[PDB]
RNA sequence: GCCGAAGUCCUUCGGUUAAAGUUCUAAUUGGGACUCCCUGCGUAGCAGGUGGAAGAGGGUAGCAAUAACAGGUCCGUGAUGCCCUUUAGAUGCUCUGGGCUGCACGCGUGCUACAAUGUUAGGACAAUAGGAGCGAGCCUGAGAGGGUGCGCUACUCUUAUAAUCCCUAACGUAGUUGGGAUUGACGUUUGUAAUCAGCGUCAUGAACCAGGAAUCCCUUGUAAAUGUGUGUCAACAACGCA
């Protein structure tokens, strides 16, 4: 047996998270939403990280993930996001601790999204706008058909 | 008198001593008690702390 | 052959303390921003006076307790009695000892020499 | 018709909530296909494979880690099916028997909880390491 | 010991791997580096070259290990 | 009329339960309409030996804080009378909302 | 075997059959982070083996590591930067480092700085205890 | 409760326990109650002596293959490896895994052992299938440590040869030392 | 149930002094398990079993007799006998500086590793504490950091989307993308002070291929792994208590 919904077509909740976030990463590279920053490209995602990311188009797959994670928790702060995307600190002889992500890389995206109107700011963190959550259920019926 | 070295945030400030003890060997700052431990444990039941 | 930041001896002497500290290490320009005044001012008064009186011989010793002063080009080629907690150890200043802590050249402890068994 | 009952492993607590509907079972706000594992997919569906086309279950959770949060949901699904047939009895006693034949954890839960840490040691029962001589 | 395999796939050994690899019912990158004396980084990339053309389906698509078979039409 | 909160705090539970009975009792007489908060364990874990000698043994000293909240609509006339229990180691903060 | 391993460049001899940005790590002064920054800015593929690299491509990579500030680099990510003697930010490489670091140890001994002593005696410098550890 | 099959693939309808042999099968724990969709379970099996019998046998392997000191816990890791054995077992030979599995659990654990002269005692069927699963999984990790090869495969290499009674296997080599020591001491 | 946003015929979110409550949450009063029940063994009791949330002291702690050790502490005390110090160029107290961190070496407790059941990159659930100090959100900078200071006298606001695990890639048995010691410089925070403090950045890239004779801890939510708080604390945990 399998989980079954009502409502016929697909939504942003329904389809799987590894799949959906990469389809939404592709949907910025075609449309020229978000863009890459130009200052960056060599920067570590977080100070704790030991090397640059592998993908070179990594900027968009991050920028997809934050919009996905504004959706699933309604509000999303900057300092809340920075805490999320950090990890353990691996190298040193001592035991390992949770350090945070970079802010600037995440801030750059959440300003770039508010250019194309996909996320308004509000009380508490940022919350995605009528234009925004429409764009997710475009891509849900893109990958729901697939 | 009035010792001229600053002692704002310092182990031998006059707030930091065991109040009863007058000495600072092993101080409990939590909940603003400011009491030395040997000094504490003599008179802990009077304060309303208890073993369970 | 000597430069500090691609700048020679006398043009460091010319440009004064205020522009000099723009190009110390950022450990050290904190010591100039916070807690420079009065104790420090007396030093470069006294290392002017011993420097003036000389002119073959090197000048008299300027003794001082305080170990945590930056060395600046202004006091190059003075003698300084620096306290080890014990003796005012005496160091004539070189150009290569610019932009460093004054404590470094008074080592507070002996080398050791280990003997024998036990 | 509706019944509202809970499961509980370790320090997970998962409530479920039956209605009348059309065979929809929903964790958080989403179908219980989507737990992303392939082991723990098949673990939550052990209740359902044994035995709901009338019912509509709606499950919410807090507490625990990844595993024990699943084991609450197996309790909360199965108990809510049994609690539906009890309220709304012959067939309840025999469908409940199919679960208790399979495994006792789908209804009962377990009362074991972690032992407090004791002094002189890094955990509960371990102690540091002696020297001698 | 120092059992060094090799980082290069040669034009000769490519003609061998077309014949004998799809005869094996289940084979990984691990078992190529036994026989043909090569690095597993090449032996992974050899199998993913063969599956794109024709013959050789991945039996298992699981992360960490991969294990390829024949192509039953 | 400025719906008033009591907030009743104690170390010890028997001494608390007298005051809750009285301040619930008096709202029967005045007839004012009457509307448990979670308790704290202030654990302080001193090493029990004075010196460094002996096996490292630790006494645990929990001070407990029981805390209840009654509240009601009341007209300032009636509330002055109710407030005035007087027990050892009990507190009652009055709070207007 | 059309390609070559054991490829000589910049006075070291970096490996082949070893993917590029790890190959450039065999040079003193380019490490794992800066090697990726060269290749990314080279700019080609980090994964491609140092087996291949046809000499026109190789001539690029040597021009990058000698002239880093010039080739679109931030400068925060540099080996020296703000050197006291030159007062300029450029980063050291190859056989220079083993000889040019030695001067920065040698000058300490001439000063009789506290560091310059502990290099000469062969002890720990930075303020570690040496009661038990280090023997 | 009609299909009832392991990993959602294999079935227990096969495995002919009566067919496998006399004795040994009983402490095997493949008898109906034992069957489960996933070998993961909330164990309560260490409470009173013989409760280890009533758990499933495939679980009991996944617990043994949980060492050493880094892999402790992480069962949810181990049941991937035993899955990715049971693909390699099934799709190579074409037997299904559970039949050729339980034949491995028969022939590993030696009859007899040196009780500390030293005297050669006999064994319980409980202690046979215990020291089946140890001497399989011991050989797997001892092989797989430093070997440039995935441990799912290095399980499947061990596990096939245990059924067919070959001295390739770290299991079935190590019994013939231990059984001969019992024969010598006696 | 209302009013929103998407979906766009009924699915999911966010809000609501708005009507009914208590399954989750919080905590007071009581109930509950006794070898009572059955069968074996030997009255005291024991072993197994059914039922049961729990079964044999329900689990874990706390409290713990008399009788002593010339075991520890006069460096906790306005607890203290005697001895000497007060000849103030003090063994009283205090300021500047230095020590307790000095290293041919020997032992104790610990930490991180020696990898592929792995590391690297990208993506995807806790509890217990503490806080008129915690520090919201939004700007600034690769990064650490910096500026502005909303809420909270706390189940309300805050430290606070933990980490093993999971899922896609990269690597390939090598002292190697394992390992991260030791050194050079720049960028900073805390502080009267960084000369022996912590954090960041780029470089430097060691010993270690599972450890002789020996020894330690442990029986179930235990061991082992895996993080998080708290005590000390201006700043600093590889430590203690949870």
């Amino acid at each position: 047996i399998g989980g079954k919904t009502g409502h016929k077509g697909f939504q942003a909740r329904e389809i799987s998270a590894d799949v959906f976030v990469n389809a939404l990463a592709k949907h910025f590279q075609e449309n020229r939403i978000v863009k890459p920053p130009e200052w960056a490209d060599l920067v570590k995602t977080a100070a704790l990280k030991q090397m640059a990311p592998s993908n070179q188009n990594w900027f968009y797959t991050r920028a997809a993930a934050v919009i996905r994670q504004i959706y699933m928790h309604h509000d999303a702060s900057l300092s809340g996001l920075s805490f999320h995307y950090g990890a353990n600190l691996k190298a040193v002889t001592m035991p390992k601790h949770h350090h945070n992500a970079s802010r600037k890389v995440i801030r750059s995206i959440l300003q770039q999204l508010e250019k194309s109107d996909l996320v308004k700011v509000g009380e508490k963190g940022r919350q995605l706008t009528p234009k925004g959550q429409r764009l997710l259920d475009q891509v849900a019926t893109s990958c729901g058909k697939k | 008198f009035v010792p001229k070295h600053p002692r704002d945030n310092a182990k031998g400030s006059v707030e930091r001593s065991c109040r009863i003890c007058g000495k600072r060997r092993g101080v409990i700052r939590q909940y603003r008690l400011n009491i030395c431990r040997r000094c504490f444990r003599e008179r802990a039941e009077l304060l309303g702390f208890k073993k369970y | 052959n000597y430069t500090y930041r691609g700048k020679t001896l006398d043009d460091l002497r010319a440009m004064e303390l205020k522009d000099f500290v723009e190009l110390l290490p950022t450990k050290r320009r904190r010591f100039i921003s916070r807690s420079f005044d009065l104790k420090h001012v007396h030093l470069i008064e006294k290392l002017k006076k011993a420097r003036q009186a000389v002119a073959g011989v090197r000048p008299p010793v300027v003794k001082t307790h305080l170990r945590h002063m930056v060395i600046l080009p202004e006091f190059v080629d003075n003698v300084i009695g620096i306290y080890d907690g014990h003796v005012f150890f005496e160091v004539q200043i070189k150009p290569e000892m610019i932009g460093h802590v004054l404590a470094d050249f008074a080592p507070s402890k002996k080398v050791v020499k280990h003997s024998k068994a036990g | 018709k509706s019944v509202q009952v809970f499961g509980r492993k370790k320090t997970a607590t998962a409530v479920a909530y039956c209605c009348e509907g059309s065979g929809l079972i929903k964790l958080n706000g989403t179908p219980i296909n989507m737990v992303s594992s392939e082991t723990l997919r098949a673990k939550i569906l052990e209740p359902l494979q044994l035995i709901w086309g009338n019912l509509d279950i709606r499950v919410r959770v807090h507490g625990g880690g990844h595993v024990a949060q699943v084991y609450a949901i197996r309790q909360a699904v199965a108990k809510a099916i049994v609690a539906y047939y009890q309220k709304y009895e012959a067939t309840k006693t025999e469908i409940k028997n199919t679960l208790l034949g399979y495994d006792r954890t789908l209804l009962v839960a377990d009362p074991r909880r972690m032992e407090p840490k004791k002094f002189g040691g890094q955990g509960a029962r371990v102690r540091r390491q002696m020297s001698y001589r | 010991e120092k059992r060094e395999w090799a980082v290069i796939i040669t034009p000769e050994q490519a003609a061998d791997m077309v014949k004998s690899v799809p005869k094996n019912k289940v084979i990984s990158a691990g078992k190529l580096a036994e026989r043909y004396k090569i690095s597993l980084t090449c032996a992974r990339k050899a199998l993913e070259a063969l599956t794109a053309e024709g013959k050789i389906v991945p039996v298992i698509n699981g992360h960490d290990l991969k294990c390829y078979g024949p192509h039953p039409d | 009329v400025q719906k008033i909160r009591l907030t009743i705090t104690s170390s010890k539970l028997p001494n608390l339960q007298r005051v809750v009975g009285n301040l619930m009792g008096k709202l029967k007489k005045g007839n004012l309409e009457v509307r448990p908060m979670p308790r704290r364990r202030l654990r302080i874990t001193t090493r029990r030996a004075p010196c460094g000698n002996g096996t490292e043994t630790y006494d645990h000293f929990e001070l407990r804080i029981y805390k209840r909240v009654i509240d009601f609509q009341g007209t300032a006339e009636a509330v002055k009378q109710v407030t005035q229990a007087l027990e050892p180691d009990v507190h009652v903060e009055v709070s207007v909302i | 075997a059309a390609f070559r391993d054991m490829v000589r460049m910049l006075s070291t001899n970096v490996d082949g059959r070893r993917p590029l940005y790890l190959a450039l790590t065999n040079i003193s002064g380019i490490g794992r982070r800066f090697a990726y920054a060269v290749v990314r800015r080279a700019g080609l593929d980090p994964l491609r083996r140092a087996g291949t690299l046809t000499p026109k491509e190789e001539e690029l990579i040597v021009s990058i590591i000698q002239n880093p500030t010039e080739h679109q680099i931030p400068v925060w990510m540099l080996n020296r930067r703000f050197d006291r003697a030159t007062g300029q930010n450029t980063h050291w490489v190859a056989t220079d480092l083993g000889a040019n670091i030695r001067a920065e140890i040698e000058r300490m001994k001439k000063m009789r700085m506290k560091r310059g002593i502990r290099h000469g005696l062969g002890l720990k410098v930075r303020g570690q205890c040496t009661k038990s550890t280090g023997r | 409760m009609e299909g009832v099959k392991l990993f959602g693939k294999y079935d227990y309808s096969d495995v002919d326990f009566s067919q496998l042999d006399p004795a040994l099968v009983d402490y095997i724990s493949v008898h109906e109650k034992q069957h489960v969709m996933v070998p993961h379970t909330a164990g309560r099996y260490v409470h009173k002596r013989f409760q280890k019998v009533s758990c499933p046998l495939v679980e009991r392997l996944c617990n043994h293959l949980m060492s050493r000191g880094r892999n402790t816990g992480k069962k949810l890791l181990a049941i991937r490896i035993v899955e990715h054995a049971f693909d390699i077992i099934a799709l190579s030979t074409g037997q299904n895994p559970i039949v050729t599995f339980v034949k491995g659990v028969q022939y590993c654990g030696a009859r007899e052992d040196s009780t500390r002269r030293r005297q050669a005692c006999d064994v319980s069927p409980l202690r046979r299938i215990d020291q089946a699963l140890s001497l399989i999984t011991e050989g797997v990790r001892k092989a797989a440590f430093r070997s440039s090869r995935n441990i799912a495969e290095c399980l499947a290499d061990e596990l096939i040869a245990a059924s067919n009674n070959d001295q390739t296997s770290y299991a079935c080599r190590k019994k013939d030392e231990l059984e001969r020591i019992a024969k010598s001491n006696r």
